[PDB]
């Protein structure tokens, strides 16, 4: 019944500005205080801002420092956050949430979040390299083979091992941020040694923020 | 005390005169401070108790145009009496060194000493610290004042509920007319 | 700013307590303490409000309390579905909220085997070196249970630069599935004679060594 849909996230350079919007339904919005909360996908929850039902009070987390403006439209049932002078450490998923009360006290129902990335790096699709299985009796009867999704920006990327078919043994690992400011992740499958000369293992890598799809067949080490 | 403590100010919030209540300015209970010698007093202990017609806005008006006037504000403490003030809050936390001023339509924090230049703020009041945490704040206005200045304190009991009764929101408006 | 333990764990039926210490200006000042559950990939869900109260639908195996500046969440008889991150939260005065840093709750199976990591170390591929890059990829999997670490070495000297590592996660057979990466230049990879992904669990060092080879 209740839902909250955030919008307006994306990539900005440091110093630039975004406006987040939150459309709500299923509750009488005008009678409720509201919150913005962020979560760096590697870290925890961090309170950003809040506003009472009638905008009679509003406040900001201590990292905000005059840069952000929370506001609300009680007729259109919208919550807004103007974010100016964004810093790289403002990179996070941003949730809106209603309160139990008409005043700021306790977040109750939460939205899905919108991702905000702040970086001087521009958008770039990944380079996909194979993590090629070596037949040198690595444990004898097992064989891990994967593919390395290297230097993409920004988040996220969806990895599908052969069009949504290869499911078991497949761990599409979470991404890591490299010192270059770009992301990389690995997607490995564990398959027995006799499964190598017969089957076909293709990793699809779909990076929507750069409009790139990459298919790559991993094959054993040879010479 | 260190200057880090005395200049502790919170600019990360704003409020209005009515705050979170639905009381319009037409419906405020406006009354003057009590004139006791050269001391002007806003005492909220009785004014903010839960009443069946709560929340009300109780606005105590301190009009100053004489020199060396002592202003004293009493905000009843949480747990001073059972139930009556259980959810009371006061703003600014660092009153009387920090006050609210009207920037546009909103109240925001300002250093009172930056606002009025010859201001006298004693660090203690009857051996308790000069802070609403001890329920009483006090300050003394200078010998002369060039420019009219207006500032505010909030002592808000409207989150306190006792059966069918709700506490009131208290506002102090200090208006210093030019004198001297 | 509220302080939580990084992780707690238990088997089904066990009890866990997650503490949350703030200051006398938030947790100690108000009775406005709340607790949130967050499953991997999902939004937070309110589990406790006003220090002790449960919203409708929260099972009463979740309870909570406060003493001075410390709040506590207790899950008595935890279930598999309770595996999640938990965040305390408090009113901080003057219309501010503040969150705790979060605690990961892991639901175990009491008495299961102690150590079996399958460490697989991939050298940089030929295509990657042709693109003027070089990554060693060390994949650890099918192990239960551990929060243990991953170090790297070049020849006989330790490597403390260019290392990134992902915290482990459950799978279908309730196992490790973690990652580590060593970024180099092609010159560094062809210069030294071996690199090592050495890990340590239960005081036992497990090392995989990989050398540059040309065929
Ligand atoms: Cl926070
Ligand atoms: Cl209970």
């Amino acid at each position: 019944e209740v839902q909250l849909v955030e919008s307006g996230g994306g990539l900005v350079q440091p110093g630039r500005s975004l406006r987040l919007s939150c459309a709500v339904s299923g509750f009488n919005f005008e009678d409720y205080a509201m919150h913005w909360v962020r979560q760096t996908p590697g870290k925890g929850l961090e309170w950003v801002s809040g506003i009472s039902w009638n905008s009679g009070t509003l406040a900001y987390g201590d990292f905000v420092q005059g840069r952000f403006i929370i506001s609300r439209d009680n007729a259109k049932n919208f919550l807004y956050l103007q974010m100016n002078s964004l810093r790289p450490e403002d990179t996070a998923l941003y949730y809106c949430a209603n309160d139990r009360m008409r005043w700021i006290q306790v977040p109750h129902y939460w939205g899905q979040g919108t991702l905000v990335t702040v970086s001087s790096a521009s958008t770039k699709g990944p380079s996909v390299f194979p993590l090629a299985p070596s037949s040198k009796s690595t444990s004898g009867g097992t064989a891990a083979l994967g593919c390395l999704v290297k230097d993409y920006f920004p988040e996220p990327v969806t990895v599908s091992w052969n069009s949504g078919a290869l499911t078991s043994g497949v761990h599409t690992f979470p991404a890591v941020l490299q010192s270059s400011g770009l992301y990389s992740l690995s997607s490995v499958v564990t398959v027995p040694s006799s499964s190598l000369g017969t089957q076909t293992y293709i990793c699809n890598v779909n990076h929507k923020p750069s409009n790139t799809k990459v298919d790559k067949k991993v094959e054993p080490k040879s010479c | 005390v260190g200057v880090d403590e005395l200049d502790k100010i919170d600019l990360s919030y704003e409020t209005t005169e009515s705050g979170d209540t639905a009381v319009s300015e037409d419906s405020y209970d406006k009354y003057a401070s009590q004139n006791t010698n050269k001391e002007y007093v806003c005492d909220f202990t009785d004014q903010l108790k839960p009443t069946e017609s709560g929340p009300k806005v109780k606005k105590c008006e301190v009009k100053v145009n004489e020199p060396l006037i002592k202003v004293k504000i009493i905000c009843p403490l949480k747990g001073s009496v059972e139930k009556l003030y259980d959810n009371i809050e006061y703003v600014p936390k660092k009153s009387p060194y920090v006050v609210l001023t009207k920037e546009e339509t909103k109240l925001k924090e300002k250093l009172l000493s930056k606002l009025i230049y010859g201001l006298l703020i004693s660090p203690t009041v009857n051996e308790k610290e000069n802070n609403f945490k001890e329920g009483v704040i006090e300050f003394t206005l200078p010998p002369v004042v060039h420019k009219a200045t207006v500032f505010y304190f909030i002592c808000d009991n409207s989150k306190t509920e006792d059966d069918n009764k709700k506490g009131n929101r208290g506002i102090v408006e200090v208006y210093v007319e030019p004198y001297g | 700013a509220l302080t939580q333990p990084r992780s707690v764990s238990g088997s089904p039926g066990q009890s866990v307590t997650i503490s949350c210490t703030g200051t006398n200006d938030d947790v100690g000042e108000y009775n406005y303490v709340s607790w949130y559950q967050q499953h991997p990939g999902k939004a937070p869900k309110l589990m406790i409000y006003d220090v002790t109260k449960r919203p409708s639908g929260v099972p009463d195996r979740f309870s909570a309390s406060k003493s001075g500046n410390t709040a506590s969440l207790t899950i008595s008889g935890l279930q598999a579905e309770d595996e999640a991150n938990y965040y305390c939260c408090s009113y901080a005065g003057t219309y501010h909220m503040v969150f705790g840093g979060g605690t990961k709750l892991t639901v175990l199976v009491l008495g299961q085997p102690k150590a079996a990591p399958s460490v697989t170390l991939f050298p940089p591929s030929s295509e990657e070196l042709q693109a003027n890059k070089a990554t060693l990829v060390c994949l650890i999997s099918d192990f239960y249970p551990g929060a243990v670490t991953v170090a790297w070495k070049a020849d006989s000297s330790p490597v403390k630069a260019g290392v990134e590592t992902t915290t482990p996660s459950k799978q279908s057979n309730n196992k490790y599935a973690a990652s580590s990466y060593l970024s180099l230049t092609p010159e560094q990879w062809k210069s030294h004679r071996s690199y090592s992904c050495q890990v340590t669990h239960e005081g036992s060092t497990v090392e995989k060594t990989v050398a540059p080879t040309e065929c």
